[PDB]
RNA sequence: UUGACCUCAAAUCAGGUAGGAGUACCCGCUGAACUUAAGCAUAUCAAUAAGCGGAGGAAAAGAAACCAACCGGGAUUGCCUUAGUAACGGCGAGUGAAGCGGCAAAAGCUCAAAUUUGAAAUCUGGUACCUUCGGUGCCCGAGUUGUAAUUUGGAGAGGGCAACUUUGGGGCCGUUCCUUGUCUAUGUUCCUUGGAACAGGACGUCAUAGAGGGUGAGAAUCCCGUGUGGCGAGGAGUGCGGUUCUUUGUAAAGUGCCUUCGAAGAGUCGAGUUGUUUGGGAAUGCAGCUCUAAGUGGGUGGUAAAUUCCAUCUAAAGCUAA
RNA sequence: CACGGACCAAGGAGUCUAACGUCUAUGCGAGUGUUUGGGUGUAAAACCCAUACGCGUAAUGAAAGUGAACGUAGGUUGGGGCCUCGCAAGAGGUGCACAAUCGACCGAUCCUGAUGUCUUCGGAUGGAUUUGAGUAAGAGCAUAGCUGUUGGGACCCGAAAG
RNA sequence: AAAUAUGUAAGAAGUCCUUGUUACUUAAUUGAACGUGGACAUUUGAAUGAAGAGCUUUUAGUGGGCCAUUUUUGGUAAGC
């Protein structure tokens, strides 16, 4: 990560002397807790699941995953946020009846 | 309406603008009301020098990056390295930010300079009260200038190399044009 | 039967509070057309007038879900500039910001989310007394469906080790400021004109006072004032210059090192669509309806999309002078 | 035998502003502009000043980008003035500004494709009835004035409407 | 096939003698174009005139016309 020291190219700019920052506590907003993750877990055996997410269980298994994400991208916003609704079911079925 | 060789004007006068015209006849007013407050902030403040101390910063954007200024205040890491805590700093008349960072050895090693030369050539009454009663200075930063940074000495010697530099721009944007397609070509080989 | 709780009522019950006015400037809603385009419908006039709701001496904004792409900057507001520029536009008529740079002014912060659990440690009201913008004792009530202390991301918290550094709350006298009173120089001496000398002429005086006004015509010196100083009277604000009464306190705060942790806001972000608006252009903000998240997450990076990286902040809660 | 005018007094119509064209005056000049602001003051005056910013000093392409001397900064024709000779008339020399023309240089477009290669990069060299608001010993910046331009009630008074 | 109108020429940026350049042109130093050097002065190439000639910038008003002689179209003609 050094640069060049020329005003044109790849890693252009001038070189000094580099110093690491100390890290800041805000950069770990989104960080999981160990008290975080226990009351999600709970909160899900309590609650269950959302009448769109059975549906997506549904498509999984009869119709693969490559649909469930566009069905799941169409109940949601952006494709990224399929992609992770995708994977959370997945999980659970493999935790609900395969073991 | 158009008429004659001149220049197409752009005067945008089409709505009520009478309505918001703003003459400044209290140019010389205010000037006198801004140094009337400034002479009884002065008296106010005891011997306090009327401003805080500033650090010196390097200016963003490659027009103005050739040229150093007076940043908002020192860093919490500069701050920790003069000897001192934040909170006593600024009680003291020091600013401080904590949202700038710290990555060029040369702008921290300068402004840690600048608070240990503010601290000898300050004096700190004690809370007892019996205040010693010495002149004021009315300005920090005159008192603590910023200064542009040496860059090179007045004359040396000429080494060349046999290199161009006109060909070493040249290859360097080549490089950085093509290293997408480059990359692309080797790794479907 | 009797006694609680929850929810909902009544009283000329005890104590309070809101309305109307003003509206130059300030925060929102709602919302035109004349006009310009040599016609005219998009556009323009204009996110203007009229209409409606709400404040203060200022209001609003404000301590980054910012700007940037640099060797990075660092709350907000205003001036100079950027710039009649990028961009929008029957790409016609027209419209039109922002980052950097100089300057004025500078100020920082706190809740929610943690078991005080070897002790709700908190608070309204009533009553008696007192040093009365409040204090103390006592008694009801509120409150565990959470009131204090402790911690707001810059961090910070629970344990262990070794160390030093620093006080708090009132009287009185002065100062600072404002509202006022009083004191503080020198010709009306002669001649002429005239109803009147404040005019003309001669000879003097004061001046840090020859600003202004009055008095029978142009008055420094006739009167009030003007200039420079002195001496009083009544309050506000604790900003501070000295003195004086209380030890607050087995109280509070700061700093080194080891280890384990580090809770951070949902019909919300975001997405589709419709309308409106913006210089914002595969859509700048705002709103309705439909759908509706995540936690190495989320937002942004001014051309829609898939894949891989990087940079930068920390939304959906709050206060704050110039 | 078109319209206004019975009479008199007073009032009664090209203004100011933002941004500009030509010309002229003034200061300085490859620079120029003190007045956002600061200092200072006999206090809206006068006097003094740092850093920036505007325009100018480089152009040309939609853009990435590249970027102005073969030569006394070229040749030729005409040129005021000056120089030499001459009584004069003239002849010769040198010739700024300016006018015409042929070249050279920089960017764009269309061609040629050297030494060398992340084998597709690199673009040397030499051309073309093509093209530019260019270069070729800088002229501009600021203030003021008459005249002219555009937006503004816009020289003054006047609609039927909305 | 007229009259009246109308283009060009009447010299120095001209004529002549000699010979330099080129990638154009010729069978060819042939030609073309542009030049070096030499010769010819203002009866220097007809007349008359010439409040001097050449050149640049900027801007006002105007963009309803009408009449007479001659030529001439429509119309019986017209102050059409
Ligand atoms: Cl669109
Ligand atoms: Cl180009
Ligand atoms: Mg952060
Ligand atoms: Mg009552
Ligand atoms: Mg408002
Ligand atoms: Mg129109
Ligand atoms: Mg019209
Ligand atoms: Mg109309
Ligand atoms: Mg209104
Ligand atoms: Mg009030
Ligand atoms: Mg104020
Ligand atoms: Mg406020
Ligand atoms: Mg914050
Ligand atoms: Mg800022
Ligand atoms: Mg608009
Ligand atoms: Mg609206
Ligand atoms: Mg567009
Ligand atoms: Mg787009
Ligand atoms: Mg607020
Ligand atoms: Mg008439
Ligand atoms: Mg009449
Ligand atoms: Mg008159
Ligand atoms: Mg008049
Ligand atoms: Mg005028
Ligand atoms: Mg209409
Ligand atoms: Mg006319």
């Amino acid at each position: 990560t050094v640069k060049t020291g020329i005003a044109i190219g790849l890693n252009k700019g001038k070189k000094v002397t580099s110093m690491t920052p100390a890290p800041k506590i805000s950069y770990k907003k989104g960080a999981a807790s160990n008290r975080t993750k226990f009351v999600r877990s709970l909160v899900r055996e309590i609650a269950g699941l959302s009448p769109y997410e059975r549906r997506l269980i549904d498509l999984i298994r009869n119709s693969g995953e490559k649909r469930a994400r566009k069905v799941a991208k169409k109940r949601l916003g952006s494709f990224t946020r399929a992609k992770a609704k995708v994977e959370e079911m997945n999980n659970i079925i493999a935790a609900s009846r395969r073991h | 309406a158009i008429s004659k060789n001149l220049p197409i004007l752009k005067n945008h006068f089409r709505k009520h603008w009478q309505e918001r015209v703003k003459v400044h006849f209290d140019q010389a007013g205010k000037k006198v009301s801004r140094r009337n407050a400034r002479a009884t902030r002065a008296a106010k403040i005891a011997p306090r020098p009327l401003d805080l101390l500033r650090p010196v910063v390097r200016a963003p954007t490659v027009k103005y990056n050739r040229k150093v200024r007076a940043g908002r205040g020192f860093t919490l890491a500069e701050v920790k390295a003069a000897g001192l805590t934040a909170a006593y700093a600024r009680t003291i008349g020091i600013a401080v930010d904590h949202r700038r960072q710290n990555r060029n050895q040369e702008i921290f090693d300068a402004n840690v300079q600048r608070l240990k030369e503010y601290q000898s050539k300050i004096i700190v009454f004690p809370r007892n009260g019996k205040a010693p009663e010495a002149e004021q200075v009315l300005s920090a930063a005159a008192t603590f200038p910023i200064a542009q940074p040496a860059t090179d000495v007045e004359a040396r010697a000429v080494q060349d190399n046999g290199e161009s530099a006109f060909r070493t721009l040249r290859l360097a944007r080549s490089e950085k044009k093509f290293r997408g397609i480059r990359e692309k070509r080797a790794r479907e080989k």
